[PDB]
């Protein structure tokens, strides 16, 4: 059924699964028109499809042209997400196809179920976790590839960089969700933490900086402090 | 006007005939029901005084044979049987009528209620939903499950309603996923009407039969079927105008006839609120919406 705190270790077992987050598929800026009415202008978006065990990120870029002439875009966006996830699954060899797909928002359940009727053995699950995957567009290289796209495009990343060489998936996912939660709560401060030291760089083929183990501990501590700080600033505690 | 004689009434029982009902005491001198209107199907149904578990009954059409009821003390229920000997039957009935041991089907002349509830119900279609081909009449009870229910257990005793499932390959054309899920016209008009039912009359007959089995027996899978067939129409943007108008009349008389104190279990809040207030056909069921609002405003 639903994915929650009780069954958290299931994410790192050896059954292939994918998280799907649609929060950045349909993105707009709201502006005033010359006549003083309000209008939206869409910008490029992306589907965030992640294997939590391996780090493999299937970043499908949603180019603004897909919305041209379409109505009810926030509804269409869920069906387009479902269409693209189904197409990804069909594109994978059988032994790479997920056994479960977990959607971060319950409104994706029926669109994905309908698009996956051809795969009755793939379980479509909601989650009670508040995962911070919306903050994916706070990762500079991901934001950059989305905004520069001039056509629909799939881009592949490992969101864990090379961390699995040194740590388990459970710990890598914990690190990722802490980083993304911090980028979501105070992006400026989070990025200041990650880049403040000029000597630590990001490899060309990586998303995050090349921290040693001790430095990751320091970083992780700083990120927790940030989240607690923001929580105090927000709630006045 | 035809007759369903009873051999006897050995156990105390509430007897239903269509929308009417009456109580017979243990060994009361009761020998059946006369003056039953020809031209409609009918249902005679039973609820034992000592064990209200299992409402059960028989759908029949008097044009298809001479039928009577006789209690079976081994299986513990009132059974319908066909009498093949025409003169024996007529002689038995005439005796019982002369001694005035039969109740009279109490049809008010102004009253079209039964016609309106059974307008599209045919025995031949009942007998394909309820498979027992050696009899001309069809047994239904409270506990019988539907083919769809059994998929999610005895097949010989099932209600073979047409399976409707909105998240199924039958309902959803490859490549029209969003279109077909949000607007079920394809599934209604091509798959169900043209494909399976052949016409709206057969669709409405099954809908009316499902309601009646839900109401008279408390048959839950029948209630599910009734609501699914309503929802499939209401959720279609493209429905022939004559079906919408007839649907409104059909539902009106079903809501009118429902016992006020059974509404809590027989009516599905989500389906009705969706159909009357959110669906494509939210504005197409004037009569049904007015009676629902004036009679069951809590459900909404
Ligand atoms: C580096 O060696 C590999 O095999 C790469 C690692 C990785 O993250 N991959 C990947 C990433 C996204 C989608 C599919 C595959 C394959």
């Amino acid at each position: 059924g639903a994915m929650n705190s009780s069954n958290y270790a299931e994410l790192f077992n050896n059954d292939i699964k994918l998280f799907v987050d649609d929060t950045n598929v349909y993105r707009v800026t709201v502006h005033k028109t010359f006549e003083g009415n309000v209008a939206t202008k869409a910008i490029n978006g992306c589907i965030f499809t992640l294997n939590p065990k391996t780090g493999h990120l299937f970043l499908k870029i949603i180019h603004t042209s897909v919305w041209a002439g379409q109505k009810r875009l926030s509804q269409l966006a869920k069906w387009k997400t479902a269409e693209e996830v189904s197409a990804l699954v069909r594109s994978l060899p059988k032994e790479e196809q997920p056994k479960q797909i977990i959607v971060t928002r319950k409104a994706m359940l029926d669109p994905l179920e309908v698009h996956m009727l051809d795969f009755p053995n793939i379980a479509i699950r909601p989650t009670e976790l508040r995962l911070p995957f919306s903050a994916a567009m706070s990762i500079d290289k991901l934001s950059d590839v989305v905004m520069k796209a001039t056509e629909p495009q799939m881009v592949l990343f490992n969101i864990y960089d090379d961390w699995l060489d040194r740590i388990s998936s459970y710990t890598a996912f914990s690190r990722l969700t802490l980083l993304l939660r911090a980028l979501k709560t105070n992006e400026e401060s989070a990025k200041m933490i990650l880049l403040s030291d000029p000597t630590i760089t990001i490899k060309s083929y990586h998303l995050w900086p090349s921290f040693t183990d001790e430095q990751w501990i320091t970083i992780e501590s700083q990120m927790r402090d940030l989240i607690l700080t923001e929580y105090g600033r927000k709630y006045n505690v | 006007m035809n007759t369903v004689p009873f051999t006897s009434a050995p156990i105390e029982v509430t007897i239903g005939i269509d929308q009417y009902s009456f109580n017979v005491k243990e060994n009361q001198p009761f020998h059946g029901i006369k003056d039953i209107p020809i031209g409609h199907v009918h249902v005679i149904h039973f609820q034992h005084a000592d064990n209200s578990s299992m409402r059960y009954g028989y759908w029949f059409d008097c044009r298809m044979g001479n039928f009577y009821i006789q209690y079976d003390p081994k299986d513990g229920l009132y059974k319908m049987m066909e009498e093949r000997d025409g003169a024996k039957f007529e002689n038995i009935v005439h005796n019982f009528k002369e001694r005035q041991m039969m109740v009279s089907y109490p049809k008010i002349d102004e009253d079209d209620t039964w016609y309106n509830l059974t307008e599209f119900v045919q025995m031949d279609k009942i007998r394909k939903i309820v498979r027992k081909d050696e009899n001309q009449f069809s047994y239904v009870d409270s506990s019988m499950t539907t083919v769809q229910e059994n998929e999610l257990s005895d097949p010989a005793h099932s209600l073979n309603y047409t399976v409707i499932n909105f998240k199924s390959r039958e309902a959803i054309r490859p490549g029209h996923e969003m279109e077909d899920f949000l607007d079920k016209s394809y599934y209604l008009n091509t798959v169900m009407l043209q494909g399976i039912f052949k016409n709206s009359s057969n669709y409405f007959g099954e809908l009316q039969f499902a309601f009646l089995n839900a109401m008279f027996f408390g048959n839950y899978g029948s209630s599910l079927q009734w609501h699914a067939m309503i929802e499939l129409i209401c959720s279609s943007a493209t429905v022939p105008k004559h079906m919408l108008d007839k649907l409104d009349e059909i539902l009106y008389y079903q809501i009118k006839t429902l016992p006020e104190q059974y509404s809590d279990i027989l009516l599905n809040e989500r389906v009705w609120n969706i159909c009357l207030y959110s669906s494509f056909q939210k504005n197409s069921l004037h009569n049904t919406e007015k009676i629902m609002e004036n009679k069951y405003p809590e459900l909404l």
